[PDB]
């Protein structure tokens, strides 16, 4: 034994235990999700209200990269911010040289290679976050989810955090019941419901819902936060479904 | 060939009284035979009861005043909000100027 | 580069690498320094476990740092060369910039500074060397004798010894050296230095080295026969 | 990141042993047998092409490698370590010699450069020793024909004939009985094939054996004519057919 | 150190009672060759700022990309990016002025003269100049190159000092700007008939006018 | 246990023990309170002395005319982080002629602390910070943890026995948020909050440290007889 | 991180000894014995090759005796590969000195330089020391014929006669017994071979197990000649001295 | 026992971290196969999409390294993409420096050399992947060259990689023992793909739908991957005889 | 082993806490601040009678208006003193004035936590920094290897510190004269020292606005010791 004391060490199984321990930090975090719709993507996250003293709507979790990509993550929040800062540098250099905004699959690999690099050496620690991200490019909508190992795939729907099992089951129902697809406005409503349903794993404290979206028809392919009336409409729809 | 310097004209005047001091300057800014501005302030209140003007090449003038104002700010941070005396300010400005001895601020400074 | 902190504090507030460097000094051959009224004498032990040695070419235990200052040591021989070289370079650098040779205290302070630096720099171990630095300041006739150790502390001594069995010879010096009246001549000072080593040495043959430093860059090493005459006279007075 | 292993991974144990070098020699011992024999008018180096799979094309894996036109090399131990050493040896022959003197290095000096590289992997920070022993055969104008062994420690020795790897102890005894200072190159090849048969279990033919010689200049392999002083390489790898022809006279 | 290759001529501007006006023609000259005829030299930043640039066009395109990147960067982790924490004309100018002076200090200037025109959060007019030397100044009217010699005298007849600004309407100001552009077309050999004009008003916001032409020209007397 | 030797090692449950030990240093520190209204933001700090001959360790540091913080834990680490904030506030003013937003200041502090939690050789910061400020979106209060977690709040407290002050602020939330245009009453509420964390000792004239920033109020620190009015 | 795997090659023991230096000296004690003897008219270097083979090409082989320049040679005991690294550095130092001063490097200055390089590896860098002990045989016009030794600690000393490698305790006692100051090279040649013959772990001392060299002013007039003995010449001197 | 944590020799002369990297290679539970035709080189690999929430079009272990070179990977996707990016960078740099397209065997050697370095340098871990490079080389013709975590590489007539490599390998061995030639004697690549799929079905004892496979084909001057509908056409032809 | 910058479970840096133990083994140093000046005193503690005690330098001048006393591994103090002197002189060069005592102390304390894997370990020495400036008058600071510095009316460091500090607790008042402080340092040093206090094994110094920093002659201190003996025999 001792194989789990140092990053980048293969166990006799062929496993990197330090990466597996980073996953435990992700599983300990709040629930975040992503839904791929007809012409875009929707991101939503559970924000635990630890105290009344937290200013509502102020501690924003979802982050924008460039002007067309949204990112949300569960686990160690600072690690997620570090990853997004790198993503912003990657997107800037891509646009600087190639003029066009970074395509989503291209951006996905940039994050992937960077996270994977933190599993190659014992002088660094793996990322303690799973990141759900995506947006609209010239080939349409894309949704991705990226793990501590550096592993990522494209998704129809994605979920991570403490209530991921609940969320995944809900996402699977939507995929089955809508083979033709989901509209952006429908996806916002559904995202609100799924976070409310996934909040059963975190039922002790109450929470605040945060939603964002990129849609070709609804936001002109730019990332925007769901605010005011549209947010309240989604909260009402969600509260109706849990009762 | 690129000439990093220019001449923005202007004239400044400092006079020390018995218990007061004045620093005056015209408000005209020029290049060659043209007027850039009829009112471009050239004498500045830098805090701690110190007034300053760096006349000549206005870009270097603005840069120096800006760096001195900053030096006053950091003097307060580093030395328990102690007032920067005029003699201490003068020695500090010498080091700001001599720091660019081989690529000078093309200005005549008066505080 | 290799950056590992080798010299670190232990729970009881000790730096073991510095303390273990002193143990290397304890193992080294005995060195002794005695200052008279107008001279300083440096005595050194030569272990007679090594015969068939070529004494002409073998590194001598006392080293000139400048024409007016000398350095002897106890501990790791290879380590001492690095300190001696640095000191010699600094001595010439001082002459070049100040236009005056180093004082004995300044040279001591420098060597001690180098030793200290090696106790809180990454990737290095302390010197396993203690030194005795002796001489006369330029245009001064007051004798100077200083001691340094691996930790980097230094101080002035009327008489001092370092190395193996230095506890015994310090015992001798503490009861035989009078401060109100130091050895008034070269003879008396050399005699007291040879006497102190005879408490520890074994045979008074090629086991004792003696170097005399006088004011105005007057430094000379005594030969076997000259020292042998001191060894002879000491025991003939002892047979009584 | 940054390579933070700036310290030696090979160190002296209380008994005076350098563990990592000993263990590297153990890896060489497990390796397939290779040998070298020096004759009056040439040198031969040989080994078994132990194919990992019958679907693998073992001709694409070269165990015997040209270092210079007059110098060749074979190994026993870890193949990948050998391959990179061949790359470094080829380059150092140019950078530290041919680009300075306008001619290829003599065998002993190229061996010296390879040895230095292997020594440094035994002392430098954050690396393990190379897990190979090399046999280097060559010719140069002033030293004639020569054969050298280089070990993981960086130590090298000149041989009349020797063997390394799996069955080296038995092979060296076999070579001691057969070697003399009057052997012609064809005699050395014959002895090489006889010696190598003892350590080979399965098939023994031109497709399972790799064999090269350092001998006469080959003007037919030079690629150009017109310069009298340039007469072609002395290193030549024997073909599958050439080996089988000598296995009938075995 | 370099030399300008493809260049843009005068940028002219002035303050009026409720905001600022800025204008510049659509030509990219290659020495005396009138090479490129569809170059936009007024670049809006948000809905409160217009940056007018003359001089080297390759450096202008670089500055245009810096400003585009500035908007992207300001929006990062900024919930009030379209409200209280939006870019101000004063922020945009100070950034450019920093860049210009730094570049001249490395003896590698951006070979331009720039006028930043806009309206601040509190409704205050903003109009300030910066060039390849890092020299900055403000005035009720500002103009670069030939505009400094020919436009300023005409524009100063409308607003001669600070107290004339509240007395000057947007109609009078635009009229003065358009006339100045005609005069520059008569007399500047590196000018064109086609130009752009931008009005930034504290009430009606940013009005950007493209494909304007110099008209009502006199020649006859020849 | 076997996983607390350095900051580069996760435990089997996904914890970072060196960061948790750095968090423990804050709990040993002296109590400090932060609270705000819509016009002003206030810091109150209980200063700690070594003995009766010693001075009381300062707790509040000014970062700009519109921003500053209070500390709990390793004081030298607060000096490093406050120096960094001073520079970032200064960079914003010099380059952009723009006062640094309090929320952006929090993001910068988060990222600076994070780098010390993912790399070998380094250590986490051993201090907690309460940042108050007044910018273009009004009054603000932030809580910084050396884990990197920065949180915007109406009120809070950190240090030893901070739980008493935090519960009080949670009760008084609806009252003190409405104290607009009255600096003295907002400070009173903060002094009453920090009093819920005292045991055996009480607030004296060299014990108490107060800071305030607001609409027409530069960040100013009150010590000595300037806080006797509130005792 | 990486600290976990660091052996810390440059630390003191509680007794004030350098672990790696001590263990490197243990390694050297298993190397073939090398002997140096200084006479009034020259120096002798004699050394035993380690258990050889009949197939080893002896006449082109060198593992013990190396030329540093025309005036200075070394005998090696320890890791041969480590020794060659240091030898090449010493050869360069000698040439640097010759270029700078237009005079051949004095023996001690070369010895001090190599010894300082060894010392460095024991104090900084975190690398293992060189597992090598040298005997330096050389001549210069200041001190004449000189013998030195250096070991992995970087410490060096001067000698009239000295041994390194295996059985140095037995060898040094035998040398101490028969050495005299007025000795000549031909007498020293005999002493060196007799000492190796008695201390060797082999059954008998033969030419193929030896490397031999002399530094003589037996060079025609006011100059010095180095002689690295050939296999046949070692065979002849073994018969002459009556060992075979 | 730190000789098991970093790439230094064990007392037996073994490198355990290399051996354990070989074990990580089978973590995906995917088998791949490569064969050569007259004019082409075909590589097939199992495709498993276990989650319904996944976008199946993004799940792939076949990579287009250059116009001419394709690469299939056996091992975890993060290490696979690491190797893919590097191979693409190396191939592009080669063409820029030397003025011609990087050969398949030369790229394999280069990636093998990089892998060798990870087995010797302590600060770098081996990649837990086996890389099979395929092309139709302009000098050597149809080419298969495979690299592993030990830094070993060699050319193949045909090859197989994965948990059930032995079954596929023996099946391929038996076919080439019959035919006595080093390739599939077929004109069209379509039929070479059909051969490859048929013999994987025989060896594994499992049937495949269009979504259970992933196919890459190398021809002169281009490598390309087949769509699900191209594979379906292949499966239909196999079933119809 | 374990990092040099590691936190304990209690939230303390191991190396800093261990260096504090080394300081406890150091010779005693005492400082007393008055409105007439600050006094600094030290125990010399020579290891042998042959050691010339006036070569023991544990009280040091930083500038004309700032002095400093040390306790612990005194070799570590040399670079700290060098930095302090450079900082004092540099500030005068930049600002044509004396540097504040607090600012000087802060500059020294900035070095403290610059260790890791910069120097390889913390300093093993504590400093008493005493001085005068126009803004805050006579001041005494205690600079630790933690990077923390406290201002004190009076302070003792070294092996006899807790006994001495209890004594300073009782004796200090805001009306002490310079002469009263001198005798008080001598009295408390004599209490905690192993050997009997005299002018050769103890040293006094002071900083006043008029005369600046001064180390006392052995003859001057010897008189103050005689004055102390008589006033203690006076009741
Ligand atoms: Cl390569
Ligand atoms: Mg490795």
């Amino acid at each position: 034994t001792g194989y789990d004391l140092s990053n980048s060490v293969f166990s006799p199984d062929g496993r990197n235990f330090q990466v597996e321990y980073a996953v435990k930090a992700v599983e300990n975090g709040t629930t975040s999700i992503g839904i791929k719709c007809n012409d875009g993507v929707v991101f939503a996250v559970e924000k635990l209200i630890t105290s009344k003293l937290l200013v509502p709507q102020k501690n924003v979790k979802i982050q924008v990269v460039d002007r067309h990509i949204g990112c949300v993550y569960s686990g160690l929040i600072p690690d997620g911010r570090h990853l997004v800062n790198r993503g912003r540098e990657e997107a800037a250099s891509f646009k600087k040289l190639y003029k066009t905004p970074i395509p989503i699959p291209a951006f996905a690999d940039r994050l992937g290679q960077y996270v994977q690099a933190h599993t190659l050496y014992n002088s660094v620690r793996p990322f303690g976050v799973s990141t759900i991200f995506g947006g609209v490019d010239k080939n349409g909508a894309h949704l991705y989810m990226l793990e501590p190992s550096g592993s990522y795939w494209g998704y129809k729907g994605a979920a991570t955090g403490k209530g991921r099992q609940s969320a995944k089951a809900e996402l699977e129902k939507l995929v089955d019941h809508h083979p033709e697809g989901l509209s952006a406005r429908e996806a916002v409503k559904q995202a609100a419901k799924i976070i409310y349903l996934a909040h059963e794993d975190n039922k002790e404290k109450d929470f605040e819902l945060e939603i964002s979206w990129c849609s070709l028809s609804e936001t002109n392919g730019l990332h925007k936060f769901v605010k005011g009336d549209l947010l309240q409409e989604a909260i009402d729809f969600a509260q109706k479904e849990i009762n | 060939q690129f000439n990093p310097y220019g001449d923005n004209g202007g004239t400044i005047l400092g006079i020390a009284g018995e218990d007061f001091a004045v620093l005056a300057g015209d408000t005209r800014n020029i290049t060659d035979y043209s007027i850039n501005s009829r009112y471009e302030p050239k004498v500045f209140d830098c805090g701690d009861n110190i007034v300053m003007s760096a006349n000549g090449f206005a870009a270097d003038g603005d840069a120096l005043v800006k760096r001195f104002k900053n030096s006053v700010k950091w003097y307060h941070f580093d030395h328990n909000d102690k007032k920067l005396s005029i003699n201490s300010a003068a020695r500090n400005i010498q080091h700001l100027l001599y720091g660019k001895r081989f690529f000078p601020y093309y200005v005549h400074t008066i505080i | 580069g290799y950056d590992r902190a080798l010299s670190i504090f232990s729970p009881d507030g000790h730096i073991f690498q510095v303390e273990y460097a002193l143990e290397a000094v304890k193992r080294g051959t005995c060195a002794v320094g005695v200052k008279g009224k107008n001279c300083v004498v440096l005595g050194c032990e030569r272990r007679s476990t090594l015969k068939l040695q070529d004494t002409r070419i073998t590194p001598s235990k006392v080293s000139k740092i400048d024409s007016h200052v000398v350095l002897s040591f106890s501990g790791l021989n290879a380590d001492s060369r690095i300190l001696i070289e640095k000191a010699r370079v600094e001595a010439q650098s001082h002459r070049l910039t100040l236009e005056d040779p180093v004082t004995v205290e300044y040279l001591t302070r420098y060597v001690a500074g180098v030793q200290q630096r090696y106790t809180q720099s990454g990737g290095v171990r302390p010197f396993g060397v203690s030194t005795l630095i002796a001489g006369f300041d330029p245009r001064d006739d007051e004798p100077k004798l200083y001691q340094t150790e691996p930790s980097g502390i230094y101080s002035s001594w009327s008489a001092q010894t370092i190395g193996r069995n230095s506890k015994t010879v310090r015992e001798f010096l503490e009861k035989n050296y009078d401060r109100k009246e130091p050895p008034a001549t070269v003879e008396e000072c050399v005699k007291l230095t040879v006497r102190s080593l005879l408490e520890v040495v074994q045979t008074g043959a090629k086991n004792i080295e003696i170097t005399v430093v006088k004011p105005d860059s007057d430094i000379v090493a005594l030969s076997s026969e000259e020292i042998n005459q001191y060894v002879t006279q000491i025991e003939q007075e002892k047979q009584e | 990141m940054t390579d933070r292993y700036s310290f030696s991974l090979t160190t002296f144990s209380p008994s005076g042993k350098l563990g990592q070098i000993d263990y590297a020699l153990t890896a060489v011992k497990q390796g397939v047998t290779s040998l070298g024999i020096k004759a009056t008018n040439g040198v031969v180096i040989a080994t078994e092409k132990k194919s990992s799979s019958p679907l693998a094309m073992s001709e694409t894996l070269s165990k015997v490698s040209l270092l210079t036109p007059d110098i060749g090399a074979v190994y026993s131990g870890m193949g990948p370590d050998y391959r990179v050493l061949v790359d470094k040896s080829r380059k150092v022959a140019h950078t530290s010699y041919k680009r300075i003197y306008g001619e290829y290095p003599p065998t002993k000096l190229l061996v010296s450069e390879v040895a230095k590289i292997m020594q440094e992997a035994t002392q430098s920070g954050g690396v393990r020793p190379f897990g190979v022993s090399l046999l280097i055969a060559g010719h140069d104008e002033f030293n004639g024909f020569s054969l050298y062994q280089v070990d993981p420690s960086g130590s090298y020795f000149p041989w009349k004939a020797t063997a390394i790897g799996k069955g080296s102890v038995a092979a060296k005894t076999f070579l001691e009985k057969r070697w003399n200072d009057e052997l012609e190159l064809e005699d050395a090849i014959h002895i090489a094939l006889l010696t190598l048969k003892e350590s080979v279990e399965g098939e023994f033919n031109g497709d399972t054996i790799e064999l090269a010689i350092i001998g006469d200049e080959n003007p037919d392999l030079l690629g150009y004519t017109g310069i009298p002083t340039d007469k072609g390489p002395r290193f030549r790898k024997l073909t599958s057919q050439e080996i089988n022809d000598r296995l009938e006279a075995l | 150190t370099q030399q300008p290759i493809v260049t843009g001529t005068s940028v002219i501007s002035m303050k009026y009672d409720n905001g600022v006006i800025i204008a510049a023609d659509n030509l990219g000259s290659y020495g005396s060759l009138l090479r490129f005829n569809g170059v936009e030299r007024l670049i809006p930043v948000g809905d409160n700022t217009v940056v007018g640039i003359s001089g080297d066009i390759s450096d202008m395109q670089h500055i245009e990309r810096l400003l585009k990147d500035l908007v992207t960067e300001n929006a990062y982790d900024n919930p009030l990016a379209d409200a209280e924490e939006a870019l101000e004309p004063s922020y945009i100018f100070e950034y450019l002025a920093t860049v210009m002076y730094q570049r001249r200090s490395k003896m590698n200037p951006l070979w331009n003269a720039i006028i930043v025109a806009g309206v601040q959060s509190n409704g205050d007019q903003f109009l300030r100049y910066v060039n390849l030397l890092g020299v900055t100044y403000s005035s009720p009217t500002l103009a670069t190159g030939f505009g400094a010699h020919m436009a300023n005298p005409l524009l100063r007849k409308v607003v001669d000092r600070e107290s004339d600004i509240p007395k000057t309407t947007v109609q009078v100001a635009e009229e003065a700007i358009v006339n100045a552009m005609r005069v520059l077309y008569y007399r500047d050999a590196r000018s064109s008939r086609n130009f752009s004009l931008a009005i930034i008003d504290k009430n009606t916001g940013l009005t950007f006018k493209k494909n304007l032409q110099v008209e009502n020209m006199k020649w006859d007397f020849a | 246990n076997n996983y607390d030797g350095d900051t580069v090692t996760f435990s089997p449950t996904g914890r970072l023990f060196q960061v948790e030990y750095a968090l423990e240093a804050i709990k040993q520190g002296s109590v400090t309170v932060g609270l705000r209204s819509n016009t002003h933001a206030v810091l109150v700090a209980l200063k700690r002395n070594a003995d009766e001959l010693s001075s009381y360790q300062k707790k509040i540091i000014k970062c700009d005319e519109h921003m500053g913080l209070s500390l709990a834990g390793l004081a030298p680490d607060a000096r490093v982080l406050s120096n960094y904030l001073r520079q970032q506030c200064n960079y914003s003013s010099l380059v952009f002629n723009r006062k640094l937003a309090v929320e952006r200041a929090g993001h910068l502090l988060c990222d600076k602390a994070q780098k010390n939690t993912q790399s070998y050789g380094g250590r986490p910061y051993g201090v907690g910070l309460l940042i108050i400020g007044y910018d273009k979106s009004g009054a603000h209060l932030l809580e910084f943890q050396p884990s990197g977690n920065v949180t915007e709040l109406y009120g809070t407290a950190i240090g030893a026995r901070s739980q008493g002050a935090k519960t009080y602020l949670e009760r008084t939330l609806d009252t003190f948020i409405k104290i607009d245009g009255n600096p003295d009453e907002l400070i009173k509420a903060g002094v009453e909050a920090i009093s819920q964390s005292l045991r055996d000792e009480s607030l004296t004239v060299d014990n108490l440290s107060i800071a305030i920033v607001g609409k027409d109020t530069p960040f100013t620190i009150y010590d000595g007889e300037a806080v006797a009015k509130y005792i | 991180g990486s600290r976990r795997y660091d052996s810390r090659t440059t630390i003191f023991s509680p007794e004030g000894r350098l672990y790696q230096v001590e263990y490197a000296l243990e390694s050297i004690s298993h190397a073939g014995t090398a002997i140096g003897i200084m006479a009034s008219d020259g120096i002798v270097l004699a050394a035993e090759r380690k258990v050889t083979s009949t197939l080893l090409e002896q006449d082109t082989s060198t593992e013990k005796l190396y030329k540093l320049n025309d005036k200075i040679a070394v005998a090696v005991a320890g890791l041969t590969a480590d020794a060659e690294i240091l030898i090449n550095t010493a050869r360069i130092h000698a040439q640097n000195y010759l270029k700078t001063y237009n005079e051949d490097i004095p023996v001690e200055i070369l010895v001090r330089r190599l010894s300082d390089i060894k010392q460095g590896y024991t104090q900084h860098g975190g690398l293992r020391p060189f597992g090598v002990s040298f005997i330096y045989a050389g001549y210069d016009d200041r001190y004449g014929y000189q013998l030195y030794t250096s070991n992995p600690s970087g410490n060096y000393t001067g000698w009239k006669a000295i041994s390194v490698g295996a059985n140095t305790s037995a060898a040094q006692t035998l040398l101490q017994m028969d050495y005299k100051d007025d000795m000549k090279v031909d007498d020293a040649i005999e002493l060196a071979l007799k000492t190796l013959s008695k201390t060797t772990d082999s059954s008998a001392l033969t030419y193929d197990r030896l490397e031999f060299a002399t530094i003589r002013k037996g060079a025609n007039d006011g100059e010095v000649y180095q002689k690295i003995f050939k296999p046949q010449e070692i065979k002849d001197i073994l018969v002459k001295t009556g060992i075979t | 026992g730190y000789d098991r944590h970093i790439t230094i020799f064990s007392p037996e002369g073994r490198l355990y971290q290399v051996e354990y990297a070989f074990k990580a290679t089978n973590q995906t539970n995917i088998n791949s196969l490569a064969v050569r035709g007259k004019d082409c080189t075909v590589v097939i690999s199992q495709k498993k999409v276990p989650d319904k929430l996944l976008d199946p079009t993004t799940v792939s272990y076949i990579f287009c390294i250059s116009r001419t070179i394709g690469m299939v990977v056996n091992g975890p996707i993060p290490d696979a993409r690491n190797a893919a990016l590097r191979a693409k960078a190396e191939a592009a740099e080669f063409r820029y420096k030397y003025g011609y397209d990087m050969p398949c065997d030369v790229l394999a050697k280069r990636m093998a050399n990089l892998s060798q370095i990870y087995t010797q340098r302590a600060y770098m871990r081996p990649l837990g992947v086996i890389l099979t490079f395929v092309s139709v080389d302009e000098e050597l013709g149809p080419s298969i060259y495979k690299t592993d975590p030990a830094g070993y590489y060699v050319g193949y007539k045909a090859t197989a990689t994965g948990p059930k490599q032995q079954e596929i390998t023996t099946n391929l061995e038996n076919h080439f023992k019959k035919s006595k030639i080093d390739h599939i004697n077929e004109e069209s690549w379509e039929k070479v793909v059909e051969f490859a799929i048929t013999h994987m079905i025989d060896a594994l004892g499992t049937e495949f739908s269009k979504n259970d496979l992933e196919v890459g084909v190398a021809t002169k001057d281009k490598f390309f991957t087949l769509s699900a509908e191209n594979i379906e056409e292949r499966l239909v032809a196999i079933a119809e005889q | 082993d374990r990092g040099v910058s590691t936190f304990s479970p209690e939230g303390r840096l191991f190396q800093v806490e261990y260096s504090l133990e080394a300081i406890k083994l150091g010779s005693t140093a005492i400082g007393i601040a008055t409105k007439e000046g600050v006094v600094l005193g030290v125990e010399k503690r020579a290891t042998s009678p042959l050691l010339e005690s006036d070569s023991i330098e544990k009280i040091v001048e930083i500038d004309r208006h700032i002095g400093c006393a040390m306790s612990g591994l005194t070799a570590d103090a040399r670079s700290m003193i060098e930095h302090a002197r450079t900082a004092a002189v540099t500030h005068n060069l930049y600002y044509d004035e004396d540097i504040n005592v607090e600012s000087l102390t802060q500059s020294v304390c900035d070095l403290a936590l610059r260790f890791g894997e910069l120097m390889s370990r913390p300093f093993g020495v504590a400093l008493l920094i005493a001085g005068h400036d126009a803004d805050d008058g006579y001041q005494l600071f205690h600079a630790e290897p933690s990077g923390t510095f406290y201002r004190y009316n009076a302070k003792a460091i070294g092996s006899g510190s807790e006994g001495a500090q209890a004594e300073l607790l009782n004796e200090w008042h805001s009306s002490l004269t310079l002469k009263e402080a001198e005798l008080l340092v001598l009295k408390i040093l004599k209490q905690v020292m192993e050997e009997k206090l005299d002018e050769n094994n103890a040293q006094l110094s002071c900083i006043t606005k008029q005369d600046g920093f001064k180390i006392y002659d052995n003859e001057k201190t010897a008189e103050l010791i005689k004055e102390l003996k008589e006033k203690e025999a006076a009741e």
